């Protein structure tokens, strides 16, 4: 740097790494989530609640003066082996399942199984959500059964931990204990699962608020060896 | 279904008929292209940290 | 892009007079800043510099505990505070626009300059072979500059400007580090040297090519500008 | 139906007899006697720093001292390779950016990503600030890969089995490019700007004519997906890399497959490959932290170059002075 | 490239064999699957292990189908037995890469699937 | 005689593998690993200061330099023994954010907090050393009573009120900050544990805590009682609690560093 405009082209990269340096500390006090479901899902209406052909949409919201950003694919292919290795950073994922269709439960089974199993997806904890409650009590009390599709539920019987008609609670922790179940099989405990039972809410932003603030601390304790 | 297998198989057809040479030439070929210009290449052949801006 | 100066007037001797140069059209809080002066009769002159962030000041050795220079970025205006005005401070004063990167262009940008009539060493010296050559409109033409110290460096530069004022506006910049041509002007300007000597070439010519040609070095932060080779 | 099948199964058929007929000797055979390379040094020469997420693309320039990178927290970086120095830092509209390319002139840059747009930024403006000049819209997957041919010509891919042609001043699709099956992920320009091949998710990689806008010929022998693709110095043969941990070596005029460079260690597949400047080595970059060099002629493992993530792109100079390497850990390495 | 063949009207009640002859790629590093179409979307049916260690089935099969595969001939079949009133194409196919549990295998022609056999169980 | 010199070089070794690791390493230049750095580098300097000549004054029973020497000696121990002290306490409050409340931990423990916390731990210890030494705080009214007992070394002689002044600074503020701390931890990791399973944790707070607690209290108190019971102990008993104090800080290192995976895999 012996030549005047040397030591001007040094300052001006100086300028810039100050840039960057603000940059960063706005960068590491913000958490990103990625939003996964399917069509008939209610996640286009959750997200309103939190509330040209784009691939991707942005969602922010704030609570406790900590901001969230939450990220929902827009318009790509079926396939999704690919550009799914961009999100092995996020806080978390948040999966959404329609429990009253008793016909694409399967799907939303093998599909959440694909997800928990990722090589890249390991170390992520899946926040569930199990949306639309209030068509399955219509759906329940009025007697389309679960005998045909799912031939275990003959042989299943309330939990005494449940927190609550009976049916209804019955069938919700039926298809919340198939998701555990798949859940539980493995991971090694590096990430967990949160069940919720969600409706069509003003407390959504709280829950994964705290379960966020969970894994979080579950993570910094493992980091230690306090756990 | 039909103009799926129709585009496939004139591909195909179009693929089929092309001049093709021997493997023996070609790699005969890639050796001289190598052997020719094996002197321009700094990652072969290192290069004294005299004419290298990277030196240090 | 455009620079406007406002002040001037006539000040009496051992006064104080603030120039103010007002940008506007360009990001201006990413440039640096030169003031650059010009006798009524005689070349130009290099007078103070601040830098993009303010991080650094020179002054030329005429003028150091005098003049003070300060610029504001939130309304982009760039100031200059002179005090107890000798009388041999009384020229013109032009805002010059500067940006330093690897590939960038110095110097590109002039403004228009203000008038102040004031009442009644070891630094590089750079010389020019003449004063004044006629020609005809359609000849080549060849301009020699001189150094007293090598202003090739290290790395494999060679800092030397040409700039060629016409005669009425202010001036304007042809050729930057001796060999690359500027953005604007056409292409039948060249440039060559070695080191020491140094020459300006113009193939063919026209009307609008008559004015003095200037020389000037950017090897050492004290600038020296050529004095003058007017053509007619 | 089945009369098209059976016609495309005479087809193909006619195809691989005609390719095995020609196959003649293999490569080792006749490049057995050859002195080997021996073995390689390289060592970290720079260090580039700044980028707060993590890196997938760069790409040298013309005059062989720039290099542009782009990275996950929404920012593209000027380096200036011999003094580390930094010339420009541009903030893009999204962040999943997933390529970046570097005008051969050197006035332009482009990026994209997940969001289904190629951007285009001016670099030599009067005024001194970077700014976006034209929004490439049309595609419906994600952008996975984009060259310049010239100024005004770009050459991109994408997630939905198309590649596409585009004209800058008006910013239209002047052709389109089908065909493949599976996603697109990567292309490599011909030193004609004449052709140019591909590689796709469907194992299978394809060589195009830009022209009359057709393919021309289809290489297959991979067993997975086709993840970087890269382009013989002398314009008759390419390499690719593959989900399997092994790389090919595929003919132009002979149309099939020479050297396979593969190794019993590794298990993790290849995210990037590059040539030097005379063909004579094959470098390429793994999952497992790591980069190889690879006797491009015998398939002899030599030197390796040994980051703390995965290494996500490499890049070889015009004239083959370096080599640079970027990762998920955010560091830029240069070796010579 | 990588072929996939399967090969395979019944009264009710029947039972069948239904296989797959793939050559191309290594058989013994892949996981495998088959999915069958209604005249519907596609169904996932039986996966199983690379060495045969893990069998899944769905719960409309459970019990009634079984899938096994052998090495040595790089071929994949499916025991099917006592049908019932079934009426789908069943395909085969491959996980993506070799040696991972994940995988995702879309009606968008995911090329590691096999043109596919017709079965009926109707009189 | 040996069993003191082996344990200067394992402070000097563990001490200069932790500071060249942090130094070298692109990937261990978090805000967290510099407050390691800082207590390796103060360590290092107490181990190749303090120890040769408190070494040579223990086994001859007396000092044989000059009079305006001891002065310094004395000042330059009480400033590391503080500063190692402080750096602990910053560490045990940096791992409450952590812990604790998540949310905000990245925001919190930015670069400039750990610069000031450096800087305060590096300042304070030393001005009150020294302003304590070289002026003559502690000897205020025991003068005669000093010359009597020194008229025979050096030792870190204290009054009735400066030296319980010196203890209830040093060895309680430090130490209420790291105690509280770490019962709070252990309640949170173990219901937390307790949730999962619906420990080690106690056995790393333990350790680390008992280790600290059986270097530093045994000589703080032996201090503070001193003036009061009428400096009945002999002298040869405070050597021990010397080295006491100083096998802490051969220790800390290791266990602040060694017990953790990722540095091991750094390395
Ligand atoms: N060995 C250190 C001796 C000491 C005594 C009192 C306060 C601080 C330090």
């Amino acid at each position: 740097t012996l030549s005047a405009e040397d030591k001007a082209a040094v300052e001006r990269s100086k300028m810039i790494e100050k840039q960057l340096q603000k940059d960063k500390q706005v960068y590491r006090a913000t958490h990103r989530l990625l939003l996964l479901g399917a069509d008939n899902s209610g996640k286009s209406t959750i997200v309103k609640q939190m509330r040209k052909t784009s691939g991707i949409f942005e969602t922010k919201f704030q609570v406790d003066k900590v901001n969230f950003h939450m990220f929902d694919v827009g318009a790509q292919r079926d396939e999704r082996r690919k550009w799914i290795q961009c999100f092995n950073d996020v806080t978390a994922i948040i999966f959404v399942v329609d429990s009253s269709d008793y016909n694409r439960l399967q799907e939303a089974l093998n599909d959440f199984k694909s997800i928990w199993n990722n090589r890249w997806l390991r170390t992520i904890s899946v926040i569930l959500f199990l949306n639309k409650q209030d068509l399955l009590a219509e759906k329940v009390l009025a007697g389309s059964k679960i005998e045909d599709y799912f031939p275990e539920f003959a042989r299943y019987t309330t939990p005494e931990d449940a927190t609550p008609d009976p049916r209804v609670t019955r069938a919700k922790y039926f298809i919340r204990d198939e998701f555990l179940r798949i859940s539980t099989a493995s991971g090694d405990g590096r990430h967990y699962c949160y069940p919720h039972f969600t409706c069509s809410d003003t407390e959504n932003a709280r829950r994964i608020f705290n379960d966020c603030r969970d894994i979080i601390q579950r993570m910094h304790l493992r980091q230690y060896e306090l756990l | 279904s039909i103009a799926q297998a129709r585009k496939l198989v004139e591909q195909l057809k179009m693929e089929a008929n092309i001049d093709r040479i021997k493997v023996s030439k070609a790699a005969a070929d890639l050796m001289a292209y190598c052997e020719a210009h094996a002197k321009e290449d700094p990652l072969l052949t290192p290069v004294p940290a005299s004419e290298n801006p990277f030196r240090e | 892009v455009q620079l406007v100066e406002s002040g001037g007037g006539l000040v009496q001797p051992g006064g104080s007079r603030k120039l103010s140069c007002s940008a506007s059209g360009f990001a201006f809080s990413s440039f640096g800043m030169h003031w650059v002066r010009q006798a009524p009769e005689k070349g130009l002159e290099w007078v103070a510099y601040i830098s993009s962030g303010s991080g650094t000041i020179y002054y030329a050795d005429t003028v150091k505990g005098r003049f003070t220079i300060s610029r504001d970025d939130p309304k982009n205006t760039l100031f200059l505070q002179m005090t107890s005005l000798r009388s041999e401070d009384t020229a013109m004063y032009y805002c010059v626009r500067s940006i330093y990167y690897y590939g960038s262009s110095p110097f590109d940008f002039w403004g228009q300059g203000t008038t102040l009539t004031v009442s009644a060493s070891a630094d590089i010296v750079m010389t020019q072979a003449t004063s004044s050559v006629p020609v005809t409109p359609g000849e080549s033409v060849s301009i020699s500059c001189r150094s007293s110290k090598s202003l090739l460096h290290s790395n494999g530069n060679t800092y030397l400007y040409w700039f060629l004022q016409r005669p009425g506006q202010s001036p304007q910049l042809l050729i930057y580090r001796m060999s690359n041509l500027a953005s604007g002007v056409p292409d039948r300007f060249s440039g060559s040297g070695s080191g020491t000597a140094f020459t300006l070439t113009i193939s063919r010519l026209e009307a609008e090519d008559v004015g003095v040609y200037y020389c000037m070095q950017h090897l050492e932060y004290p600038l020296t500008f050529g004095a003058g080779t007017k053509l007619e | 139906l089945d009369q098209l099948r059976q016609e495309a199964e005479q087809l193909k058929n006619q195809i691989r007899d005609a390719r095995k007929a020609c196959a003649d000797a293999t490569l080792s055979q006749i490049t057995n006697n050859i002195d080997p390379v021996g073995r390689i040094q390289m060592r970290t020469r720079r260090t580039l720093r700044g980028h707060l997420a993590k890196i997938y693309a760069m790409h040298w320039g013309t005059d062989s001292r720039l290099l542009v990178s782009a990275s996950q927290d929404g920012k593209l970086i000027i380096w200036d390779s011999y003094t580390t120095n930094k010339v420009h830092a541009i903030p893009l509209r999204s962040s999943w950016v997933m390529t970046c390319a570097y005008a051969p002139s050197g006035n332009y840059v482009a990026c994209g990503g997940l969001d289904n747009i190629c951007s285009i930024y001016n670099l030599k403006t009067r005024e001194g600030n970077v700014r976006v000049s034209r929004e490439l819209a049309g595609h419906t997957g994600y952008l996975s890969c984009c060259r310049f041919l010239d100024d005004n010509q770009i050459v991109t891919s994408s997630g939905d089995t198309t590649c596409a042609l585009w004209d800058i001043e008006t910013g239209q699709q002047t052709t389109t490019f089908t065909g493949h099956t599976g996603d697109v992920m990567s292309l490599s320009l011909a030193p004609d700007t004449r052709l140019f091949v591909s590689g796709a998710c469907d194992a299978s990689a394809k060589l195009w004519d830009v022209r009359e806008g057709m393919c021309r010929q289809t290489f297959t022998g991979h067993e997975s997906d086709i993840n970087a693709i890269c382009f013989f110095p002398n314009g008759n043969a390419f390499a690719t890399g593959s989900d399997d941990a092994t790389c090919r070596l595929f003919d132009l005029r002979a149309d099939q497959e020479l050297m396979t460079y593969s190794h019993d260690n590794i298990i993790c597949g290849i995210t990037s490959v590059s040539f030097s400047k005379s063909g004579r080595l094959l470098l390429a970059g793994y999952d497992d932290f790591n980069c190889n060099v690879w006797d491009a002629l015998k398939a002899d493992r030599a030197g390796v170059l040994a980051h703390d993530n995965r290494v996500s792109c490499l890049g070889v100079t015009d004239d083959g002075m370096a080599v640079a390497t970027g990762s998920w850990d955010s560091f830029l390495k240069i070796w010579n | 490239q990588v072929q996939l063949q399967e090969s395979g009207l019944v009264q009710p009640g029947g039972s069948l064999r239904l296989s797959c002859a793939a050559s191309g790629f290594t058989f013994s590093n892949y996981k495998m699957n088959w999915v069958r179409q209604a005249p519907k979307g596609l169904e996932w049916v039986s996966d199983i292990s690379q060495s045969g260690a893990s069998i899944s089935y769905t719960g409309s099969v459970k019990g009634r189908f079984t899938i096994s595969r052998d090495n040595a001939k790089n071929t994949l079949y499916l025991q099917m037995n006592s049908l019932k009133p079934d009426t789908a194409v069943y395909y085969c196919a491959r996980c993506p890469a070799p040696f991972t549990r994940d995988c995702f295998d879309t009606s968008t022609t995911y090329a590691y699937r096999g043109q596919g056999t017709q079965v009926t169980v109707s009189s | 005689y040996s069993l003191m010199s082996l344990i200067i070089l394992a402070t000097l070794v563990g001490n200069l593998i932790v500071i060249i690791s942090i130094s070298h390493f692109k990937q261990l230049h978090t805000p967290t690993n510099w407050l390691l750095h800082s207590m390796a580098i103060v360590d290092f300097l107490l181990g190749c200061l303090i120890m040769p000549c408190s070494m040579v004054r223990t086994v001859e029973r007396c000092w044989y330099f000059g009079e305006i020497l001891c002065k310094v000696h004395t000042s330059t121990d009480i400033m590391l023994s503080s500063a190692s002290i402080f750096h602990l306490a910053f560490i045990s409050i940096d791992r409450y954010c952590a812990v604790c409340d998540p949310l905000r931990y990245k925001a919190k423990i930015n670069i400039s907090t750990i610069l000031v916390m450096i800087l305060v731990s590096w300042s304070l210890p030393a001005v009150y050393a020294f302003g304590m030494i070289f002026l003559e705080l502690n000897l205020k009214g025991v003068e005669e009573l000093y010359r009597s007992q020194v008229s025979d070394g050096c030792s870190p002689f204290f009054s009735k009120v400066s030296g319980v002044l010196a203890f209830m600074t040093s060895f309680y503020i430090p130490g209420s900050v790291m105690l509280f701390v770490y019962y709070r931890i252990y309640f949170i990791a173990k219901g937390q544990a307790r949730s999962i399973n619906r420990t080690k944790a106690a056995k790393t707070l333990g350790i680390m805590v008992g280790v600290f607690l059986v270097c530093w209290c045994p000589f703080f108190l032996c201090t503070v009682l001193d003036p009061f019971l009428g400096y009945v102990i002999p002298p040869s008993l405070n050597d021990a609690l010397y080295w006491f104090g100083y096998l802490n800080s051969a220790l800390n290192p290791m266990v602040y560093a060694f017990f953790y995976p990722w540095f091991r895999r750094a390395l």
